């Protein structure tokens, strides 16, 4: 007891490389947590992005939000995506992920989750959002990430609609 | 609003609580054994320094 609980509950989801499976049964629901010491419970023994397999994606999300563009939460919205060293990575990661249980954003009904891909190529970290169409809420959260992150004016920060996504980039906010 | 800033969230990583396992332990063991690490609490080597990480940062 006597831990620190959080506003909301936050579940952790694994994507696993397994091409016997579609994309949506890849997702693998590792656990949920609703109290800081519980996240670093759960943080302090699993792998951060920089060791785990290529192809394979960390994403916390809401309760009851899956991090898929088919979930109703998701349906309308968009994503901030940051395009991307070991350390510095996972500290990025871990910063987002400090923003979001921390409740750094004051459109928090806003926010969905947060989802990093591990490729071979590059790595992205994105936040996504409920309402792609709600530029206040959009570039309210824009601007707490770059502040947040500490983000330099040498990376971009760019919001991409899920509908634009999935259609194969056209970036409508840009920070 | 319940929020925390980097700082305290940070300062309340070096809590016991923050080192014991998940809850769901033997499930993530049964699901997903490849991302699991620092199984062995006594080992505290590659637990994470939240004091360190906030001075990290000026
Ligand atoms: C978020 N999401 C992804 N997919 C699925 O995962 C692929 C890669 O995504 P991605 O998020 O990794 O994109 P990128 O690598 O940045 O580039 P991007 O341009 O999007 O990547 C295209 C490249 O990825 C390859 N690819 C196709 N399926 C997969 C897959 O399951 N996993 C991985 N790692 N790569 C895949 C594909 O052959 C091509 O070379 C997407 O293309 C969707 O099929 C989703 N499917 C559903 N139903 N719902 C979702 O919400 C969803
Ligand atoms: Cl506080």
């Amino acid at each position: 007891h006597m831990k620190h609980p959080l506003m909301n509950v936050w579940t952790l989801w694994y994507l696993e490389n397994d091409r016997s499976k579609s994309w949506e049964d890849m997702q693998n629901e590792i656990t949920s947590f609703d109290t800081v010491e519980d996240f670093w419970s759960l943080y302090n023994h699993i792998k951060p992005p920089s060791e785990i397999k290529l192809g394979s994606d960390y994403s916390l999300f809401k309760k009851n939000i899956r991090p898929m563009w088919e979930d109703a939460a998701n349906k309308q919205g968009g994503r901030w995506v940051i395009t991307l060293s070991k350390t510095d990575l996972d500290n990025l990661w871990l910063d987002v992920l400090l923003c979001l249980i921390g409740e750094a954003f004051d459109h928090s009904d806003q926010i969905c989750g947060a989802v990093i891909n591990i490729r071979g190529k590059s790595n992205k970290i994105s936040i996504w959002t409920a309402d792609g169409n709600n530029e206040e809420a959009a570039l309210e959260i824009g601007h707490k990430l770059r502040d947040a992150l500490r983000l330099g004016r040498n990376n971009s920060l760019q919001y991409q609609l899920h509908k634009d996504t999935m259609v194969k980039v056209k970036s409508i906010y840009t920070l | 609003r319940v929020s925390y800033d980097i700082e305290h969230l940070l300062y309340y990583s070096m809590s016991p609580h923050s080192w014991t396992l998940p809850t769901d332990w033997q499930k993530m063991q049964e699901t997903a054994p490849s991302i699991l690490r620092n199984k062995d609490l006594q080992d505290e080597s590659q637990r994470f320094d939240g004091d360190k990480y906030l001075a990290s940062i000026k």
